[PDB]
């Protein structure tokens, strides 16, 4: 069902002897050249959509005195992370989809995993500390506490540590960077067993603390909030404003927790599956689909913690609209 | 300032 | 410099046996084909750009009253158009470019160059019958005049006369439709002389009548509009609100009068430039330049002419947040 | 009403 090489695994079947390596020549034997193209068209769609709204993000930032704010430096280190993401993966991604292969080779194939795997996991980490910031001020479970610069920066600092934990690992033997699917976008080999590397333990390692903890921490700090929030507007029923402040609160909790959901759930979804069956079969384009929707975020995620933020949103609209307005 | 959260 | 056949020009020489015809083979002599990769990526991003805010627009319409008026009958069919654009000419564009030719072959040429340049010309002359509808409103320059329904209809009836005008003659040989550029997209022949088609002739005709005649009655009306609004504000500076109102008033003008020269300045540039100098060399992706940024207006236009306009974007953004904001 | 040209 697959062939095997030194520093990957292409799915497909080289009994007819006409599997090449990824890295050397063309696969059009796993896709047709449009499905290529196809996909060089889906990568310039997130770089074209992705890029502007997340630099412009950091663009108003120097624009406006009020965004430089520290319950906004993790919204910043979002868009960042998301522009690791675009020049990281994106762009080289449709580079590569255009030849049919990675041309980079081995050594580029680290390189493209290491800072595409790097952003989407501080991306990731990004929105579970603004959940845990957000727990603190409003729900205020520690007495005596304000939260200000030096705890921003420690919350910035804490994602891009969850992050090299990650992505570093497979640098350096635990786990492996290897093309997926199409094989035009490598990324962490979490579908074969590779004793040598010790796969197996890095994938529970990776579904447990950089899966289900965030999870249960995003579910476990809006909960707690949508609960406060709800119990103060109930015994202030006499203001609509604060009834207004609570449906509107929880409405972007809700929006907040189903996009995180579609983000990671179909990752988190095929990799437990695959776990849990070894002795399957899995096609290129059935691989691509967790990954289609977790580099989707590099634009939705902006869109949502970003552009749905009133403050950010006027800054941006000023900005874009010469002055004024 | 607790509504600066986002809206 | 150019191969010619019965139904078309390819711009490359065949002195050394390669070329095709654009209706039979891939073209791939006259471009990389991640260069024909690319051009699918641009359709796709059009289409998947230009399809939700155009169809969005005549949702809303359906979805709220306050919507349904005169004055926007015309911003209704500028939407409509938009969307014979993406279903006419960018879908089949994107189906093409991914085989490298012109698939469809003669008949489909003249189907798609047909809805293709019929969208363009309804979108163009919405444009300026908008600034018609607008000038007489604002400047009032008929005593006991008041716009009503009747009248917008007969505005969309003359945009779609008006591009009728245009689209329907190189259907029955006054010029034709041919592939142009890479020869994945098929429009009106305006580049080569075709005697038995007159091509000249309905060239310099296109010129007159749809394009210098346009830009003298949009300058004309919102010249006069913009001089009316100055006028008023001027004598009434008492008053902030109409002193804000007239700076606004202003800045739309000169958007919406940029746009529509970046929109057809190109075209008539090349196309004058092409008709004066008839002994000329013209690249494929030379050819591309002026389409690009006509058919790009599918995604522009809607922005500047719909989603920054208040009334719309209001209902945009309920119908769009489920309801509420 | 002359303001919903678009404003
Ligand atoms: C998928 O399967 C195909 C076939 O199973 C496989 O491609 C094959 O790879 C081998 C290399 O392992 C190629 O073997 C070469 O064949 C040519 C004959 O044309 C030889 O000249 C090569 O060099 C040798 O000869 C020399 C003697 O003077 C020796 O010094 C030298 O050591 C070699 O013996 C070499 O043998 C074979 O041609 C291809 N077959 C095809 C169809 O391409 C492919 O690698 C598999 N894919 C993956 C990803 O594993
Ligand atoms: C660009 O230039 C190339 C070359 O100039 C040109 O392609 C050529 O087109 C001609 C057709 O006009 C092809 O001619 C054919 O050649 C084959 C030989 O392999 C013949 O069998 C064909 O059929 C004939 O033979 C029969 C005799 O039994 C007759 O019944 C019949 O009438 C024909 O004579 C035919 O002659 C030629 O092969 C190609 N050359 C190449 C390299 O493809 C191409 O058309 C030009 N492009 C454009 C857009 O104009
Ligand atoms: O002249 C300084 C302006 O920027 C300030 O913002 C900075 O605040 C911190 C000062 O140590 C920095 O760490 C942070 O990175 C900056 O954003 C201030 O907010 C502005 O009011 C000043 O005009
Ligand atoms: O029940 C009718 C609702 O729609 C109306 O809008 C229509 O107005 C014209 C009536 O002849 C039509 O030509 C036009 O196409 C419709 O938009 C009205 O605006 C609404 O208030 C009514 O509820
Ligand atoms: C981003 C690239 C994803 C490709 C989108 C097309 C959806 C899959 O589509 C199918 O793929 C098969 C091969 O896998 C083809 O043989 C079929 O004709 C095609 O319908
Ligand atoms: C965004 C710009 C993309 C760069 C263009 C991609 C380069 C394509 O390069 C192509 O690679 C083929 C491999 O199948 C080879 O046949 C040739 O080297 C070349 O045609
Ligand atoms: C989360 C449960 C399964 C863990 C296996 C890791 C899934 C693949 O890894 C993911 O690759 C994507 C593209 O490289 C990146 O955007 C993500 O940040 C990265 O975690
Ligand atoms: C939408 C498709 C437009 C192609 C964008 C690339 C800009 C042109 O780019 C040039 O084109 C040449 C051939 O014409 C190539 O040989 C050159 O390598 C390339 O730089
Ligand atoms: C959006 C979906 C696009 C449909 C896929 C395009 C069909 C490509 O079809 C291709 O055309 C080639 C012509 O060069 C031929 O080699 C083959 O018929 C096929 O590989
Ligand atoms: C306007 C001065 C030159 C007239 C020549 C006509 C230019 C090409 O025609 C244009 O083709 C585009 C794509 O088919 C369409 O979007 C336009 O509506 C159409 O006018
Ligand atoms: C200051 O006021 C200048 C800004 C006003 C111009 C707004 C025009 C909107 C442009 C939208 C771009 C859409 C095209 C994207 C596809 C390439
Ligand atoms: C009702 O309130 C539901 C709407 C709220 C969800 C808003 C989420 C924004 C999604 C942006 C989509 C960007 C992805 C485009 C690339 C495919």
């Amino acid at each position: 069902n697959g062939t095997e090489g030194p520093n990957f695994y292409v799915p497909f079947s080289n009994k007819t002897g006409v599997v090449r390596s990824p890295f050397e020549a063309p696969q059009y034997y796993l896709a047709e050249p449009w499905q290529f193209s196809m996909l060089a068209a889906y990568m310039f769609l997130l770089i074209m959509l992705g890029f502007p709204i997340n630099f412009l993000t950091l663009y108003v930032t120097v624009q406006h005195k009020k965004l430089r704010t520290p319950l906004n430096y993790i919204l910043l280190n979002l868009a960042v992370a998301d522009l690791f993401m675009v020049f990281g993966g994106f762009t080289t991604t449709l580079y590569t989809s255009l030849h049919g292969y990675f041309v980079f080779g081995p050594t580029g194939c680290n390189l493209e995993g290491f800072f595409a795997t790097l952003g989407g996991e501080i991306a990731l980490w990004s929105l579970v500390v603004l959940a845990i910031e957000r727990y603190v001020v409003v729900c205020k479970p520690m007495s005596n506490f304000r939260f200000g610069e030096n705890h921003a920066i420690m919350g910035v600092a804490f994602t891009w540590v969850m992050a090299l934990a990650c992505a570093a690992p497979p640098l350096v033997g635990w786990s492996r960077y290897i093309p997926e699917g199409m094989q035009c976008s490598c990324g962490i080999d979490y579908y074969t067993p590779h004793e040598e590397t010790n796969n197996e333990s890095f994938v529970i390692y990776m579904f447990v603390v950089h899966f289900i903890i965030p999870l249960i921490v995003i579910f476990f700090c809006y909960g707690q909030l949508v609960f406060t929030v709800k119990e103060a507007a109930a015994q202030q029923q006499e203001s609509a404003t604060t009834q207004k402040a609570e449906k509107e609160v929880t409405r972007m909790v809700i929006i907040m927790v189903i996009a995180f959901l579609i983000c990671w759930l179909p990752y988190a979804g095929v990799a437990f599956y695959i776990f849990t069956h070894q002795g399957s079969d899995f096609g290129p384009i059935f691989m691509t689909i967790p990954a289609f929707f977790a580099k989707t975020s590099a634009v939705y995620n902006p869109v949502i913690y970003i552009m749905m933020n009133k403050q950010f949103r006027n800054c941006m609209v000023t900005t874009l609209c010469c002055g004024k307005n | 300032d607790i509504d600066v959260m986002g809206l």
